[PDB]
């Protein structure tokens, strides 16, 4: 009859943040401590965070300590669980369980779980991007201007910067703001026009520098 | 239930100009109504409350007017500071209500974009997936749609678009569109066109390419 239901989850990049919340069905939290615990993929289970009636005591794992935050809705029936500065050692399935029993003690097990919300944690916190040409052809012609680029894809997290010919060609560069795609990376592309009768007169290469991972790439565009 | 509504939605303009930015409100609201400037990527700032006041450190140039239905931000003589997007907001003790924003920019020419396409790299497609590139390049106002065509075939749901702020020299704007699409996918057609529609063009224009030629 009582339920409890864990919301969030998911993957987490290493030194990002999730919030997790539980909620419950046929019961008041207020009358009880509620507690966080979580299934690692050895098998075993570990208390991860404890709040008491009226928020009065929270308590946490040593290894979450300063990291993660509980907190409660006594109103709403809702606990919450923040998780910052996530590691690899957090992936686990997270459980909301409530300390209570039949009749109500200074020290009761815990009677009541929700199903769980798995959270993985990949170990990447960054990843540097991929550096593709724009080629210039007959198809990036207008009038008597061509237009080249480079496209920087599946970066992680922003930013990346990108400069033409090691800053000797600033004019006509147009370097676009950053899409997430769906797969959480970002990509951009850098573009820049020339003159037509410029190409083959000269090199074109674009440098792409991604301060979060200390990656910088060079990519010539052609022909 | 009350509904703000803030006109115009863009504001063009120039340097030293002195511009006005209304707000009505489909109720009386009294004197209920703030002003706020918003850059890109920023958090929006407060600028002006209780209609007519001021926040410290504001610049004497802004000024709010108005009660009941009918309210307005006046600004007088436009610096290169003032380009952003205003938004106002009707505040009551426990709900709120914004206009929709107006963004200023500076005001130029009709400028239609000059279009170029780039098939996928050689280097990206062994790796399974193509990127295709469509660039709307100078354009003036930013308005502007772009549609991917593969064999004739509208897409939808795999392309993404950015925008250029406005550019410091020309006052144009830029916008790329990237159609995905697995290497698979790619594969199976030839004819691949971006059709681009814009004010400044009488009529659509396309620029296309061949797959593999
Ligand atoms: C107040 O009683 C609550 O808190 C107790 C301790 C103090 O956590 C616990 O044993 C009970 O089951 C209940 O959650
Ligand atoms: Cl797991
Ligand atoms: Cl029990
Ligand atoms: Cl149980
Ligand atoms: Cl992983
Ligand atoms: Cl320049
Ligand atoms: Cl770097
Ligand atoms: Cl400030
Ligand atoms: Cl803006
Ligand atoms: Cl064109
Ligand atoms: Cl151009
Ligand atoms: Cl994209």
């Amino acid at each position: 009859e009582v339920q409890l239901v864990e919301s969030g989850g998911g993957l987490v990049k290493a030194g990002g943040s999730l919030i997790l919340s539980c909620g419950v069905s046929n019961f008041r939290i207020s009358a009880h401590t509620m507690n966080w615990v979580r299934r690692v993929p050895g098998g075993g289970l570990e208390w991860v965070a404890s709040i008491s009636t009226s928020s009065t005591y929270r308590d946490y794992a040593d290894a979450v300590k300063g990291r993660f935050t509980v907190s409660r809705d006594d109103l709403e029936d809702f606990v919450y669980l923040q998780m910052h500065k996530m590691r690899v050692e957090d992936t686990a399935i997270y459980y909301c369980a409530r300390k209570g029993s039949d009749r109500l003690s200074d020290n009761d097990p815990f009677d009541a779980w929700g199903p769980g919300t798995v959270v993985t944690v990949s170990p990447a916190s960054t990843k540097g991007p991929s550096v593709f040409p724009l080629a210039p052809s007959s198809k990036s012609t207008s009038g008597g201007t061509a237009a080249l680029g480079c496209l920087v894809k599946d970066y992680f997290p922003e930013p990346v910067t990108v400069s033409w010919n090691s800053g000797a060609l600033t004019s006509g560069v147009h370097t676009f703001p950053a899409v997430l795609q769906s797969s959480g990376l970002y990509s951009l592309s850098s573009v820049v026009t020339v003159p037509s009768s410029s190409l083959g007169t000269q090199t074109y290469i674009c440098n792409v520098n991604h301060k979060p991972s200390n990656t910088k790439v060079d990519k010539k565009v052609e022909p | 239930a009350v509904v703000m509504t803030q006109s115009p939605s863009t504001l063009s303009a120039s340097v030293g100009d002195t511009i006005t930015i209304t707000c009505r409100a489909s109720q009386s609201i009294e004197t209920w109504l703030a002003w706020y400037q918003q850059k890109p990527g920023k958090a929006p700032k407060l600028l002006i409350y209780k209609a007519s006041t001021l926040k410290t450190g504001v610049p004497s140039r802004f000024s709010g007017s108005g009660s009941g239905t009918e309210f307005t931000l006046t600004i007088s003589g436009l610096q290169f500071d003032d380009f952003a997007t205003y938004h106002c907001q009707h505040y009551a003790g426990y709900s709120a209500t914004f206009g929709q924003g107006t963004r200023v920019e500076i005001k130029r020419t009709v400028a239609a974009p000059s279009v170029f396409i780039f098939p996928p790299s050689d280097e990206q497609l062994k790796s399974g997936t193509a990127s295709v590139v469509c660039l709307l390049n100078n354009f003036y106002p930013r308005e502007a749609k772009v549609q991917w065509k593969v064999d004739n075939a509208l897409q939808s749901g795999n392309s993404q678009e950015s925008v250029t702020e406005q550019d410091s020299k020309d006052s144009t704007y830029s916008l790329s569109s990237t159609l995905t699409l697995s290497k698979a996918d790619y594969e199976k057609h030839k004819v691949y066109a971006c059709e681009v529609t814009h004010q400044g063009l009488s009529s659509p224009v396309t620029k296309s390419f061949n797959r593999g030629e």
